[PDB]
This record gives C-alpha cells, structure tokens and sequence, in this order.
C-alpha cells in the first residue's frame, strides 16, 4: 500500500495517545501535504489537523486545537498526531490521508475529505468514561 | 471543472529560460485564488489588464511560471535590450499577456528553493569560419535555441557552453554563458499569463 496508520488504542478519558501515518519507503508528502480525519458511528467523516510538507502550515479543527498536535520528520515520510485530554467522543476510526489538491487545501478547504486521493486503512481510537 | 493551479505549489521552479508552461481550456478558473497565496510585488499586462485578466472567457489560458529574483525586475524592463528578453523568456507579441513577479510566503513550504537563481547571458553561433558569432535569440512565446546547452541550473556565475554542430547543419558551433543571483530567504518567482480569444468558444471563464 502507501498510507499506514498506528498508534491508536485504548485510553481513560482524559489521557493522550500518538498517532503515526507512516508513509511507504519510496513515497514523501514533501510537496504535498497529510490531514489526519476520523470516523464515528452515525457522523460524517471529519477532518481533525493538517500539516504540509516542510511544515510551513498547520490547520486544526476547532474541536481539537489545544488538545491536539500535529508533526512532521524532516524528510517529510511520518506525519504524527499527538492527542491529549481524550474524551469519549474522540472515538473513532483515524485515517491519514495524501495527494491532496493543493491550492484548495491552502485556501480553507484543509478538511475537506473529498480532495484527498489517497486514504490509509486507519487505526482504532477508543476513549472510555 | 474548475481550472487547477496546484502545479505552481508544488515543487522547485525551474529557471526563467527553462519556465514551466500549464495550458488550460474548457475549465473556470479563480485567478484571486491563487494570487492571494503570493505576496504580489509587480503586475503589469500588455494589451489587457490586472482586472480584465481575472474577469474575461478565453479559450485559452496559458501560465508560465519560473524563479526570479526581484532585483532583476529592471532586467525585464530593459525588455530586448538585456539578456532576459533576448535569452531567456519574452512573451508573445500576438496575444494579450500578463508578467508577475511574486514573493513566496513561509507558509508554503511545498515551493521548494532551488540553489541559486540562474538565466543565460548569451547564446549565439560561432561560423564554421571559427571567426564571426551570430546571436541567437529567444522567439517571443518559444524557449531558448540555447536551452539544450545550458544546465537546468548554472553551476557557477560566467560558466560558458558548446555544441559542435554537424556539417550538414552548417558547421561551427553553438555557445552560451551563464549567470547566477543568490538565493533569497524567500523565493520570488515569476508568473506569466498568456490569453487567446479564439475560434474554438471561450470556454475558459471566471469561477462564480
Ligand atoms: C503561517 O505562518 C505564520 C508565520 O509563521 C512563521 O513562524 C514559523 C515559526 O512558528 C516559521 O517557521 C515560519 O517560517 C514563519 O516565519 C503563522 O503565524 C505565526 O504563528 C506563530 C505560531 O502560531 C506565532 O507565534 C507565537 O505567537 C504567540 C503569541 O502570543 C507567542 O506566545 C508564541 O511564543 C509564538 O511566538 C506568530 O506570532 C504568528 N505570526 C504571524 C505574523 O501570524 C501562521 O500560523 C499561526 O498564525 C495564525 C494566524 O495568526 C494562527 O491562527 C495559527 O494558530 C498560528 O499561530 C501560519 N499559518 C498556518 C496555516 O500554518
């Protein structure tokens, strides 16, 4: 594949875990970018934070900014989410997502799922009471 | 389908004599959009203008984009008189166009810098005679008859160039030199913009 997620589990509300979306040896978002999105029952898929290649820009959405961290290594092949203060409706299925259509992506559309072309399988987030 | 300007986003801009061409027909496009990414230090258009460019239907679009540094700005007005428009780009004659020079923000770190600025200084045919050298320009719209000599980027400030020509092809050679501006802590960059109202429907139109 291309995309792989890791990192998610299961915590107490109130405590943190870090995402990694790894990308395969050969590949590089350096000129592009990843956004981290999440799934739960009975809502639409929703974008949580982006990073760029380089790091020159960062979104964040509104329900997670001061509690979530999104990173980059140099080369620009791991993009990480660090969550803190988990509550129970941060449960869900977390994918990182590529290949984005860049010029939307900087002009306000960062969450917007349909712009991404390329998605991982995700990895299971689960916050308990 | 709206007319997508990603490419310009995404990667190193080549030189002004190897400059990246984008054609667009049959899409709408939002000029606002992407301009409003740059920090825009001169636009100035022949035969068009700044708020025509953004508004009108063509059926074409062409983009033109390059690193440039702004203190060669004068080197462009100088226009056929300095190396810029004999050696390296020169816009059409035949069609409205657009010249923009923007600077880079931080933010848009997909744009990676090159290691220097670089542009031909000369270009010209040394005879078979080994005497006479005949200056060999850049066609308004075309690139270089240089640019197959001349590295992607210069090496080096005053690096000269040659190719023997065959026999059949008249004998003597082609030459070039190159020169080269220090990079910026941000890249500045050029953006062309060629418009054609032609035969085919205007079909290139603003985003509603
Ligand atoms: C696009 O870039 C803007 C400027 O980024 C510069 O700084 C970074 C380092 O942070 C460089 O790597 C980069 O090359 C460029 O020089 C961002 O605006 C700046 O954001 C930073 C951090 O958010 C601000 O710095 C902080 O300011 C607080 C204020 O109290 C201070 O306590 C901290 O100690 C720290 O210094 C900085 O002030 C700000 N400057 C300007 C001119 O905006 C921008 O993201 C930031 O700004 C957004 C609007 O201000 C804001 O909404 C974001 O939360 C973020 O702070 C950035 N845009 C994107 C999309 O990433």
């Amino acid at each position: 594949v291309q995309l792989q997620e890791s990192g998610g589990g299961s915590v107490q509300a109130g405590g943190s875990l870090t995402l990694s979306c790894t990308f395969s040896s050969e590949y590089t978002f350096t000129h592009n970018a990843v956004g981290w999105f999440r799934q739960a029952p009975g809502k639409e898929r929703e974008g949580v934070a982006a990073i760029n290649g380089g790091g020159g820009s960062t979104y964040y959405a509104d329900s997670v900014k001061d509690r979530f961290t999104i990173s980059r290594d140099n080369a620009n092949t791991v993009a990480s989410l660090i969550m803190k203060n988990l509550k129970p409706e941060d449960s869900g299925i977390y994918y990182c997502a590529t290949d984005v259509r860049l010029i939307d992506w900087y002009s306000g559309d960062w969450s917007l799922a349909r712009l991404y072309s390329t998605w991982g399988q995700g990895t299971q987030v689960t916050v308990s009471s | 389908v709206e007319c997508d300007f990603s490419p310009l986003l995404s990667g190193t801009p080549p030189q002004v004599y190897n400059f990246k061409r984008l054609v667009f027909t049959n899409c709408n496009y939002n000029l606002t959009k992407l301009l409003s990414l740059f920090s825009v230090n001169d636009f100035t258009c022949s035969q068009i203008s700044p708020a025509a460019i953004a508004s009108n239907c063509y059926s074409s679009l062409i983009l033109d984009y390059f690193s440039y540094p702004l203190s060669m700005k004068s080197d462009l007005s100088v226009s056929s008189a300095g190396p810029i428009s004999q050696f390296n780009y020169k816009q059409s004659f035949s069609n409205p166009t657009c010249l923009i020079l923007a600077t880079v923000p931080h933010n848009l770190t997909t744009i990676t810098k090159p290691l220097k600025y670089s542009y031909i200084n000369k270009c010209s045919r040394l005879l078979s005679d080994d005497r006479t050298e005949v200056p060999q320009l850049v066609n308004a719209n075309q690139y270089s008859p240089c640019v197959s000599i001349v590295p992607s980027t210069v090496w080096e400030d005053g690096d000269y160039y040659r190719k023997q020509l065959s026999p059949l092809e008249g004998g003597g050679w082609l030459v070039a030199s190159g020169s080269t501006v220090a990079m910026t802590e941000q890249l500045q960059m050029g953006f062309g913009i060629t418009v054609q109202y032609g035969t085919d429907t205007n079909s290139v139109c603003p985003k509603l």
